[PDB]
């Protein structure tokens, strides 16, 4: 794969969202970090690629956000320790890296996770994520100039 | 070698 090597390939935005997802799992306890735990924090955070795509395609960001929170509520609780990465998140991490690397990128942004999730809609279980799965990666590839113009996932200068 | 990648790593690889 491998798990630790994939994480260092994440950009600042996605890494912060996963850290915040890990913090939440630790408090909710919450055995593993699922893509939904991460997607929740990605939306929660900013005007990231998902927020920009959400706007230009008009997604009920409230419903998605609400749907995610409701799913995370039906997540088995055990002991408030420190969490593992779910098989679904581990697989998403590998597919998103495959999407990012092929595009000549150095880091994985939320649109690469969306590109991975688009050809792998089974990695997510939460029903309210269907607007995220309406896009194709040929489409998301074309939308790159728009994403650099409005998203916090912005490289520098 | 980010100050922030380490903070993420703090959490459970197994």
């Amino acid at each position: 794969e491998n798990s630790a090597a994939l994480l260092r390939r994440l950009n600042h935005y996605c890494a912060r969202a996963l850290e915040g997802a890990a913090s939440l799992c630790q408090t909710r306890a919450h055995a593993e970090i699922t893509p939904e735990h991460w997607l929740l924090k990605l939306l929660e955070q900013g005007e990231g690629d998902l927020t920009v795509l959400g706007r230009r395609y008009d997604w009920d960001m409230d419903a998605i956000w609400q749907s995610l929170l409701g799913w995370l509520d039906n997540q088995p609780r055990s002991v408030r320790s420190r969490p593992q990465l779910a098989q679904s998140l581990n697989a998403l991490l590998k597919q998103a890296w495959m999407v990012a690397s092929l595009q000549g990128e150095e880091h994985i942004r939320s649109v690469h996770l969306l590109g991975a999730l688009t050809e792998n809609p089974h990695l997510v279980r939460c029903d309210g994520l269907w607007p995220l799965l309406t896009l194709s990666q040929s489409q998301l590839q074309r939308l790159s100039p728009l994403l650099d113009a409005q998203s916090d996932e912005c490289p520098e200068t | 070698w980010d100050s922030v990648y380490a903070s993420l790593f703090e959490k459970i690889n197994l």
